[PDB]
């Protein structure tokens, strides 16, 4: 749960950086 | 790799907007890991440039 919500975080950051 | 609060000077001393800056600082507190928190500066890295 722990690793997934790291997980999202990246994907949430790659999206900002329009990756 | 840098420490969190490494990550975390560099996303204030960017030039970022505020509420960039402050969201960012939110996903820094769901990152596991040294794999992840790597990742993230990686990431971070593009954003900055």
């Amino acid at each position: 749960q722990d690793s997934r919500r790291s997980a999202d975080a990246l994907l949430r950051l790659q999206a900002m950086a329009g990756i | 790799g840098a420490s969190r609060s490494v990550i975390r000077s560099i996303i204030k001393s960017s030039r970022l907007e505020e509420d960039r800056k402050r969201y960012l600082m939110t996903l820094l507190d769901d990152i596991k890991g040294a794999n992840d928190l790597a990742k993230f500066h990686q990431m971070l890295m593009k954003i900055i440039m």
